[PDB]
RNA sequence: AUUUUUUGGCACCUGGACGGGAAGAGACUUUAAAGUGAGACGUCGCGACCCUCGCACUUGGUCGCUUGAUGUUUCUCUUCCCGUUCG
């Protein structure tokens, strides 16, 4: 498939609790296993029919090269986009208010594929690059930590003082 | 009396005034009989000099940006609705059409 | 088995609140999360997952069950039940 | 028990002086005597004298007090009544 | 004893001075009438805001709930 | 119940907004806000609510340590009447 | 603009879906595309659908004096002639409005 | 109407209030009237500014009420 | 984008409808409508208040560009007095019950 | 106002202006006007700075904001 | 339109830009040498020691934040490396 606006407008939207325990608060969009493939001609206009506000858009297993252009949202705290086929993350195209952002099994390959992670927004306080081939090489998580030194988790791990104080002295 | 007035101008263009100065304009769709009021397709604004005092007007732009409409980054802090329901003790003014023949709506 | 999976042997010592968001962003992956329910009051160190589908299910199992989760090798298995409180 | 209301008419029959807080003007109150009253607690008050008030430590100096004279005190802006 | 609305249908014709509520403004003029719900009109006002006039109005009519007190100017 | 109405605009208070009507003459209403509105009185009721003609709206802005007037010209209104202050007689 | 491009593909993808049509002409209400830009998108809509008089009543109520004429049109090619029968009896001229009344009760 | 009737069903639950001085209550709902009107007892009282304090009993009038926060299990109640 | 609603919708269309509600101090509360009053009062299921914190109203001055980190408290299930109600705004419909998505 | 419980009993009420009069409620109203007896103003912790007020004194129900019990 | 909701105690008061942080100034306490625009509420957390072995429908205690950020009351600015955007 690829993007067009019915797609996107009768996407399933219901309320979840994950980020509050007690009460059904998010508004999680599913676009899941949707096999989605990317296409600058079709996807950010059909973008423009995501319903607003919404606060959890999930693209799990989609075909899209690059982070979508999400840029306009000022409410989707939470971008999900495992399994796909993402090459580079340009931070630009990040939520303004991302707090979680998910890349595992992508197609990340070097630390040159991640270098303009550093103008990811700072509210980012999550990220997850496992199985990413980039998770492979040496120093990879200091590398990705001095590049945004502001995560409070990284692959699910904490990101502890010591390691931020590293990061922030380069 | 007057408010039955208001209840016939449904489908034509108002700005009504609130008390804490923000104007709505738009489409009147309903009065109740307490003068609340329902309006479609809405611009909030709020007049330019009052964005420099908020000591007065620091509440009347919390709820203008708070009423989620302010996406427009334009000055006098427009924000844009597609539907409102204004509670009638708020209501200052209401500036009406020009064009409204009032005598066969007040006869 | 089941929508629901149990998730054993978390850190103990994380916030929950951190614990439930990334319980959800990893098991997201491979499936879609309908709920994570999590009282350690009553049930220290675990939680259930209940997703939309037995096949996604069964892949989590398949995938996240031992990988590392702060540290601590997580313990994951069909539940007993469904969670009621969905 | 004694209503409000009947307490006022106790003010109103001893003719006895009271001093009247204002509602939101905690800088201020009246001094004197209730000549009568109605349902929504509007007093005529003779001899009235408005007193400056501190707003805390709220001592009360009479002697700089300002004579009204016979007033219609509007209900809606008392708070208190006391003898 | 005198009742707030015997009192002040007494006071119609006589000047009094109604002290607002509000601006420390008070209008001094002879009382015309005066509503049920305590609404005034005067005539003759004078606009007085912290004892200094802003000159003769002519006629007013006062909305009742703005008034703090009516008192009489002897 | 109705004819009080008709005795209370015609004897009691209103009856000088009830004049300016029926005369037609403009008005100066003074509202909670310190603006000012002269204008021209087609229909009120006991609220005072008011539908107006010809409303010239007045009031002064401040910038800095002055003040600078500034006004408006509306055709038509209706005024909430819980807003009015005074409304004067214009000689 | 590149919007209407996302719509066009959807149309290829499923032409009978007539809700995409609709969502469609709803993105052109609200940006708010000419009159004869729409009776375009309008007359596609119903040619895509010509076996079903539905879609022309959506278009009749759109185009509410081409309205008059399209509804001569429509009522040429019955229920919607009954639905015209209030307007058809203001024309004052008989032969024009009970003809085509006749003829509906013929197919009735 | 409902709003009223749902703050009689909150009777005997802790219910937490928020004043028009921004003041704060929380305490057992004991009494409610139709007018809002309420009676907390075992009450902890804050000021606007968050100094806390605790009182025995207090009754609240209604015109100064801002909202009530009432019990999650309400929800379920049949009034809706 | 955002939702449309019927122009015909009266309150008493919008319950089970995600409002935004807006009051005379300056602040929200978000949450659906369960019920409404003569007055609007109003029950507000598993409710949210924001308001706009006195650092963050002066980017809300004259220079999207903007962006107000307002300050939230999770209320849960609030009766609104109607006095402070100055406004209410339509942010979302009913949705489905997360519940409808379970396949078996 | 089933306010009979604090009849006779010491209360301290918290009423419009931030003001805090205590005493002894004699009785109350359909309005919440009441009636206290012994009543002092409250100003802050030192006596010195309370003060006795009159013999009778009436407060009018509109202006109690919350009446506590002592 | 008259105390408890809707007919008002409300109103006076080249270049631009943002953000990493460094150096000085400032201010207060020490005896030339060492510390960092005032005083105080609260709240999210973070991270260590102290509670529990696990399939349900509020884990608990305690200490540092020498900042990890944040909201709110009361009193009296120059300069250099540099990240990122705008026309």
């Amino acid at each position: 498939m690829k993007f067009t606006p019915s797609i996107v407008i009768d996407a399933p939207q219901y309320y979840v609790d994950h980020f509050n325990g007690k009460y059904n608060v998010d508004k999680c969009v599913i676009l899941r296993d949707l096999q989605l493939e990317t296409d600058s001609e079709s996807m950010p206009s059909s973008l423009k029919h995501l319903t607003k506000p919404t606060h959890i858009l999930d693209l799990t297993n989609n075909d899209l090269i690059m982070i979508p252009d999400l840029s306009r949202r000022d409410d989707i705290h939470t971008l999900l986009l495992g399994r796909n086929n993402i090459v580079e993350v340009d931070g630009r195209l990040l939520p303004m208010n991302v707090q979680n952002l998910t890349l595992s099994n992508n197609s990340i390959r070097r630390f040159e594929d991640l270098q303009r992670l550093r103008r990811a927004p700072r509210t980012l306080k999550n990220l997850t690059l496992i199985g990413n081939q980039v998770c492979h090489l040496a120093n990879y998580r200091e590398h990705v930590l001095r590049l945004v030194p502001h995560l409070e988790t990284l692959d699910f791990q904490n990101v502890t003082a010591e390691e931020r104080k590293s990061a922030m002295s380069f | 009396k007057l408010v039955n007035f208001l209840k016939k101008l449904r489908n034509e263009q108002v700005t009504i005034e609130l008390k804490n100065g923000t104007t709505v304009w738009g489409t009147l769709q309903s009065v109740s009989p307490q003068m609340n009021a329902i309006l479609t397709d809405v611009k909030l604004t709020l007049p330019q000099p009052r964005l420099n005092k908020l000591n007065s007007n620091g509440i009347a732009m919390a709820s203008l940006y708070l009423t989620g409409g302010q996406q427009p980054t334009a000055s006098d802090n427009i924000a844009s609705l597609q539907y409102i329901n204004i509670r009638g003790n708020t209501i200052r003014q209401i500036i009406l059409p020009d064009s409204l023949n009032l005598d066969s709506l007040l006869v | 088995a089941k929508n629901t999976l149990y998730v054993s042997q978390l850190n103990e010592k994380i916030n929950m609140q951190r614990l439930r968001v990334n319980l959800f962003l990893l098991f997201a992956t491979f499936g879609e999360v309908l709920k994570v329910s999590m009282n350690f009051k009553k049930q220290r160190g675990q939680a259930f997952i209940t997703m939309r589908t037995i096949d996604q299910a069964s892949l989590a199992q398949i995938s996240l069950n031992g990988e590392r989760f702060f540290g601590k090798p997580l313990k994951v298995e069909f539940s007993k039940s469904e969670t009621k409180t969905l | 028990m004694v209503p409000p209301i009947n307490c006022i008419f106790n003010f109103l029959q001893q003719q006895t002086p009271v001093t009247i807080w204002l509602f939101e003007q905690i800088g201020i109150r009246i001094k004197g005597k209730i000549v009568g009253f109605d349902e929504f607690m509007n007093v005529v008050i003779d001899e009235a004298v408005e007193i400056p008030v501190n707003s805390a430590d709220g001592k009360e100096d009479v002697e700089k007090g300002t004579p009204l004279g016979k007033i219609l005190l509007k209900g809606d802006n008392i708070t208190l009544i006391t003898s | 004893p005198v009742n707030p609305k015997p009192f002040l249908k007494g006071l119609v014709n006589h000047r009094v001075g109604v002290k607002l509520k509000f601006n420390s403004t008070e209008y001094r003029g002879t009382l015309v009438s005066t509503d049920n719900y305590f609404n005034l009109q005067l005539n003759e006002a004078e606009e007085f805001v912290a004892g200094v006039s802003h000159g003769t109005l002519g006629e007013i009519f006062i909305r009742c709930n703005n008034v703090l007190y009516i008192r009489e100017l002897p | 119940l109705e004819e009080l109405e008709e005795f209370e605009f015609k004897h009691g208070p209103m009856s000088l907004i009830n004049d300016a009507m029926v005369t037609r003459t403009p008005v100066i209403i003074s509202l909670r806000n310190n603006h000012k509105i002269i204008a021209r009185v087609k229909a009120f009721d006991r609220h005072c609510n008011m539908v107006l003609e010809n409303v010239k709206e007045l009031w002064t802005e401040k910038k800095g340590k002055n003040v600078i007037n500034r006004e408006r010209f509306i055709s038509k209104l209706f005024l909430r009447g819980d807003s009015v202050i005074v409304v004067l007689k214009t000689p | 603009n590149d919007e209407d491009v996302a719509f066009e593909y959807e149309i290829q993808k499923t032409p009978q879906n007539i809700l995409t049509w609709k969502r469609y002409i709803e993105y052109w209400k609200e940006e708010g595309r000419t009159d004869k830009q729409i009776r375009w998108l309008y007359e596609r809509f119903c040619s895509q659908f010509v076996t079903d008089t539905s879609i022309w009543e959506d278009y009749i109520r759109w185009e509410s004096s081409r309205i008059f004429w399209l509804f001569q049109r429509c009522l040429k090619s019955d229920r919607i002639c009954l639905s015209y029968l209030e307007l058809a009896i203001e024309q004052y001229d008989l032969a024009m409005i009970r003809h085509a009344l006749a003829s509906s009760l013929m197919k009735m | 109407g409902i709003p009223v009737k749902l703050l009689n069903e909150a009777q005997g639950h802790i219910v937490s209030l928020e004043l028009t001085t921004g003041a704060t209550y929380r305490g057992k709902l004991v009494e409610s009237e139709d007018s809002m009107n309420v009676q907390l007892r075992d009450v902890i009282a804050t000021e606007p500014q968050g100094a806390v304090t605790h009182m025995d009993q207090i009754f609240v009038r209604g015109s100064q009420i801002k909202f009530i926060v009432v019990p999650d299990l309400l929800k379920n109640a049949p009034l809706f | 984008s955002k939702i449309q609603v019927a122009h015909s919708s009266r309150l008493a269309n919008l319950i089970d409808y995600k409002l935004r509600v807006l009051t005379q101090d300056g602040r929200v509360y978000i949450g659906q409508l369960m019920a409404f009053d003569k007055h609007m009062n109003l029950v507000l299921n598993e409710c949210i208040e924001e308001r706009v914190p006195k650092t963050q109203l002066d980017k809300l001055r004259p220079r999207t560009t903007l962006n107000i980190k307002v300050e939230k408290r999770v209320l849960g299930l609030t009766i609104l007095r109607g006095e402070q109600i100055l406004s209410t705004v339509v942010e979302d419909k009913p949705l489905l019950s997360k519940k409808e998505r379970l396949v078996r | 106002p089933e306010l009979k419980k604090y009849m006779d009993k010491k209360i301290l009420l918290n009423i419009n202006g931030s003001r805090k009069v205590a005493g002894i409620l004699r009785g109350y109203d359909i309005f919440l006007n009441v009636v206290l007896d012994d009543a002092m103003e409250i100003n802050g912790e030192d006596p010195a700075n309370n003060h006795q007020l009159g013999l009778q004194t009436v407060i009018r129900g509109n202006s109690i904001i919350s009446l506590e019990a002592l």
